[PDB]
């Protein structure tokens, strides 16, 4: 919500490609693959 | 002219470009370095090459 | 969540009956679901891997085959070994359920 | 030379503390996948638990806080620490080496089984 | 350089073919994730 009305310092760009039940598994608590070798998602990500 | 230095964090060059008809080392007059680049790098930086 | 809604699970044939094993998802299995022969009593040991390549080792009176929902197994020449419980496993969608097996016995 | 030997096991009560675990040789299970599984009495295999490569730890529905998982490179020995069981749990358990997926549970060694029962 | 027993080929392939479903459609992501060191980034409104 207060995004519209954030300050953030800077940004980076991450793109690939995944299978699309994968999307789901994006969650903190949830399942998945994606954490571990292709992309690290802490469980205190800051981002979108 | 380039002015190569860190201010409150951000590295900041202010640069000027002129044509010139130079006669000695210095012209005896005025003239601004108008700002041109104001980088936020934020980081010590002490040596150059 | 993949669950498979497998009919069979005890069938009981005569001696040189050809073996056919259907396994049904719920949802579309892509070329990833496994067989084995796991035998009275012991452990499972796996035969059919990415649904059409075959192991060796494994002998020639066994196949399998299927690529999206529908899955196959079939053993032509029945021997008195192929009393075992088949299993088919998917894992293709976290978490990696099992598979209950359809047990034949002759 | 590689080689994933089994101890542990016996007849705890529910509740009762008891310690499983995989001893293995010619891999790194710090850095590498490995997976326990049980396999219930008349039903077929239940996922367990998992260990990765880089500090995740995944786990079943029914094991997330009742099993305790540590790693140790220093015998490549994995343990899992189960308390506050529970009488279902009675199975035939396995530490498997589990290479993602070209075919699940490829190998197999011999499995032990725990008795959950109150006797 | 072989395969077999404790060799295994080493890469694994996206299960991506027609016969699959709408959940295993492949879904193109972009991650802005957000750091903090210089914050030129604020919101429109």
């Amino acid at each position: 919500t207060k995004l519209n009305d954030l300050c953030f310092t800077n940004v980076y760009a991450d793109s690939f490609v995944i299978r699309g039940d994968e999307v789901r598994q994006i969650a903190p608590g949830q399942t998945g693959k994606i954490a571990d070798y292709n992309y690290k998602l802490p469980d205190d990500f800051t981002g979108c | 002219e380039f002015v190569f230095k860190n201010i409150d964090g951000y590295f900041k060059i202010y640069s000027k470009h002129t044509p010139i008809n130079l006669v000695r080392d210095l012209p005896q007059g005025f003239s601004a370095l108008e700002p041109l680049v104001d980088l936020p790098i934020g980081i010590n930086i002490t040596r150059f090459q | 969540d993949i669950v498979m809604t497998q009919s069979p699970s005890s069938l009981s044939a005569s001696v040189g009956d050809r073996v056919t094993i259907t396994c049904q998802a719920s949802q579309d299995i892509n070329n990833y679901l496994n067989w084995y022969q796991q035998k009275p009593g012991k452990a499972p040991k796996l035969l059919i891997y990415d649904a059409s390549n075959l192991e060796t080792g494994v002998p020639s009176r066994f196949s399998g085959s299927g690529s999206g929902t529908d899955f196959t197994f079939t053993i032509s020449s029945l021997q008195p070994e192929d009393i075992a419980t088949y299993y088919c496993q998917q894992f293709d969608n976290l978490p990696w359920t099992f598979g209950q097996g359809t047990k034949v016995e002759i | 030379e590689v080689q994933l030997l089994e101890s542990g096991g016996g007849l705890v009560q529910p509740g009762g503390s008891l310690r499983l675990s995989c001893a293995a040789s010619g891999v790194t299970v710090t850095s590498n996948y490995m997976s326990w599984v049980r396999q219930a009495p008349g039903k077929g295999l239940e996922w367990v638990s998992v260990i990765y490569s880089g500090g995740s730890t995944y786990y079943a529905d029914s094991v997330k806080g009742r099993f305790t998982i540590s790693r140790h490179n220093s015998k490549n020995t994995l343990y899992l620490q189960m308390n506050s069981l529970r009488a279902e749990d009675t199975a035939v358990y396995y530490c498997a080496r589990d290479l993602r997926e070209a075919g699940g549970m490829d190998v197999w060694g011999q499995g032990t089984t725990v008795t959950v029962s109150s006797a | 350089g072989v395969e077999g027993f404790n060799c295994y080929f080493p890469l694994q392939s996206y299960g991506f073919q027609p016969t699959n479903g709408v959940g295993y459609q492949p879904y193109r992501v972009v991650v802005l994730s957000f750091e903090l060191l210089p914050a030129t980034v604020c919101g429109p409104k």
